[PDB]
């Protein structure tokens, strides 16, 4: 349901 | 302590060369930093090999289409890479999945010593089984993963003997969530396909928050963030999930050509962060194979960016990420959807929630036989001994072995006689293992497995014994609980250090579980073991706050003994609860000698746990300050060998309750039970974990 990518950013 | 090839001028590389700890990783960075300056790391234009005008997307839905019988089954490859101590679920999770016609090639991550031995075991009994002789450390967002995946698909293509179709890749977090005969049926009437799940958003944003626009590079099991790159050109870049299935037609691709698509994000890929996340799906969309693509990867990701979103990593890699919860009871029903087709689904953790995991392997291969024992309890090894007790610390050495005393002592006074006690012992050695026990999804304690003389025939025997800690929480308010502890996991919410093992140099957190309701302000005080008064603040409970933790700066060693925290309403008792600092036996793995001791258990350096006193506060809250106690706490600090021994038995006698004891062997002590005979033991039987012999159905379950 919800998107994929592990990443979340640089912080 | 040679000088660079080049000058080194960008602000992160000279953060990474600054906080890196081995030459050997200094020097590789500064010569993946120079040949990226040159020009010569990474590639800037990139042929498109794909006719297509853009992506494929081909679609798979009628849950009928799975009954069929095929004529010529697929038989699949599946690379389960797992890490971790959680060997009894893997084999679950092994039991579920196996069936005689498929493979199953397993490697184990380089830190995780007992879990290969465990799982060398399962490669012996099976001619289909077999392990990885290669053992990467696959750190989180590593690239090794990415050479981890592609060594492994090189190596089961040679392997002759083994003719699969599919490649799978699982971990020990992963559980299937249809049967293996549906797996089959599917996956042979869409043979050549290709099943990848991208991200679903903006693209743009996919490669910014993927960091795939930076270079990274993994060394001493870090990632190091070295600076910017850019995307080559000519070629559309993907991603999403690392998880997939793929056929071996694709695979051979991947492998074995040379063309210059697959050349170069090969050395792209060898430089990015989450290089699984992204490589498959770049490669795919652009070469020949791209319009074999299903926009879907078969899986059930339990995503919840609200909790899995804290940054967990930043120790590990230089970015942020996030991860899957764990399903629990109330997911089920989600298992049953038919929008499109899955068969797995993560992430699964019996130490989180077993009573999921029950429920779906029972839903799809049925019940166990009446009287099957040990269905709703879980063992997890956390100590084996040829890992050596200088993998232990000296915090869980020291009280690993005042357990095993506690169940020397129970065995003694469980014999009621007027002559010679037949049960008391003498310890011999170091534990020989350790266990986590659970039952009904709640901690039960710890099995420790040790050596000792019975004193009585002057003969060697090895003993489990079960401690459990006592409960020390105590209370129409919204607080629903209180603990201390350590490594408190975000995601997740609970304490990583089940036990609650501190010593004199940890740094407790505190943590509130609170119920649905209008918001409210309490104050939290810590009491340390003579009354000393170490912190106080107020904290905000929001109404829809469920829980709070906090870690107050307390300066270093804390005093050991029984410290109490405590909650109050504006001065009104809510509740408290205890949490022990234990004094150390040990010191660098020896006997800790009276110097060493002196420093380590007299309280801390300063003579302040802060800066901020709160003497003041000892009389209105009734925690008056004996001089008589605070004397003996100073003597006790002093003390050493057996002296120090009964002050620590002491203290975990009092917080600890040794449950019972068993043998495993022959023993002399006759009230003592055969620990394979027992219910809590782990040498008691547990047939959901136990793999036997295939049955004629070419199954284990
Ligand atoms: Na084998």
């Amino acid at each position: 349901q919800e998107p994929e990518g592990s990443g979340g950013g640089q912080g | 302590d040679q000088p660079p090839k080049c000058d080194i001028s960008g602000k992160e590389a000279i953060s990474a060369l600054s906080r890196a700890k081995s030459k050997h990783c200094r020097q590789e960075i500064g010569e993946t930093y120079c040949r990226h300056k040159l020009g010569l790391l990474m590639p800037e234009k990139v042929t498109r090999f794909c006719p297509l005008e853009g992506k494929a997307n081909k679609n798979v839905w009628d849950e009928d289409s799975v009954e069929y019988m095929p004529a010529n089954p697929v038989r699949i490859a599946f690379v389960l890479v797992v890490h971790g101590r959680a060997s009894r679920q893997l084999q679950r999770m092994f039991k579920a999945i196996y069936h005689k016609d498929h493979f199953y090639y397993i490697h184990v991550d380089k830190r995780s010593n007992y879990l290969h031995r465990q799982v060398l075991q399962v490669s012996r009994q099976y001619s289909n089984v077999r392990v990885t002789p290669w053992r990467m450390a696959t750190i989180w967002g590593g690239a090794s993963l990415l050479s981890t995946y592609l060594q492994s698909m090189r190596d089961l293509l040679e392997m002759t003997d083994w003719p699969w179709d599919f490649f799978i890749n699982l971990s020990a977090a992963d559980y299937p969530i249809r049967t293996n005969d549906q797996l089959v049926a599917f996956l042979s009437r869409y043979r050549d396909m290709n099943f990848l799940k991208s991200h679903g958003r903006d693209n743009a944003r996919f490669i910014r928050k993927q960091g795939l626009d930076r270079l990274f590079l993994e060394c001493d099991a870090h990632m190091w963030r070295l600076g910017d790159r850019r995307i080559p050109e000519g070629i559309a870049v993907d991603g999403g999930s690392d998880w997939f299935l793929l056929n071996r037609r694709f695979v051979e691709y991947v492998t074995f050509s040379t063309d210059d698509l697959v050349t170069k994000m090969k050395q792209f890929y060898s430089y990015t962060l989450l290089p699984a996340e992204s490589f498959f799906h770049t490669v795919l969309e652009n070469s020949p194979h791209c319009d074999t693509m299903v926009d879907n990867n078969l899986r059930i990701t339990n995503w919840n960016r609200k909790l899995g979103c804290k940054c967990q990593y930043k120790h590990i890699v230089d970015w942020c990420g996030c991860s899957p919860n764990d399903f629990k009871p109330q997911d089920f029903h989600r298992f049953q959807q038919t929008a499109r087709p899955t068969f797995f689904a993560r992430k699964f953790e019996a130490v989180v929630n077993q009573e999921i995991i029950g429920q779906l392997d029972y839903y799809l291969y049925g019940n166990y036989p009446a009287g099957t024992p040990g269905l709703r309890s879980y063992w997890e090894n956390v100590y084996d001994e040829p890992d050596g007790i200088h993998s232990l610390s000296d915090v869980t050495l020291t009280l690993y072995h005042s357990f095993a005393r506690l169940g020397l002592r129970r065995a003694e006074t469980s014999l009621h006689t007027d002559g010679e006690n037949s049960c008391r012992y003498y310890p011999m050695g170091h534990p020989a293992s350790v266990h986590l026990y659970f039952l009904a999804d709640r901690f039960q304690g710890f099995l420790i497995k040790h050596h000792a003389t019975n004193l009585a025939v002057s003969k060697l025997e090895t003993l489990e014994t079960w401690v459990m800690p006592k409960k020390v929480f105590k209370i129409f308010g919204r607080l629903q609980f209180s603990e201390v502890g350590t490594d408190w996991d975000a995601k997740e919410r609970l304490f990583r250090n089940f036990g609650g093992l501190l010593g004199p140099m940890d740094e407790p957190v505190g943590m509130q579980k609170w119920g649905k309701g209008p918001n409210v302000t309490v104050t939290v005080i810590w009491v340390d073991p003579v009354n000393v008064i170490a912190a106080t603040y107020d904290i905000l409970i929001e109404s829809t706050a469920e829980f709070t933790h906090y870690k107050p700066p307390l300066n270093l060693p804390l005093r050991p003994g029984v410290w109490t925290v405590k909650i109050l309403h504006h001065w009104v008792p809510v509740a408290e609860t205890k949490f022990l600092v234990a004094p150390l036996t040990f010191s660098n793995r020896q006997p800790i000698k009276p110097e060493e001791a002196l420093k380590l258990h007299n309280g801390p350096l300063r003579n302040a746990y802060m800066e901020q006193s709160f003497q003041s506060l000892n009389p209105v809250l009734s925690l008056p300050i004996n001089p008589a106690q605070v004397e003996q706490a100073r003597r006790n600090a002093a003390s050493t060998g057996t002296a120090l021994e009964g002050w620590l038995d002491s203290l975990v006698g009092g917080m600890w309750t040794a449950m019972d004891i068993c043998a495993t062997g022959p023993t002399a002590c006759p009230v003592m039970q055969t620990c394979s005979q027992t219910a809590w033991s782990s040498f008691s039987p547990d047939p959901k974990s136990e793999l036997g012999a295939v049955k004629p159905d070419g199954r284990l379950r």
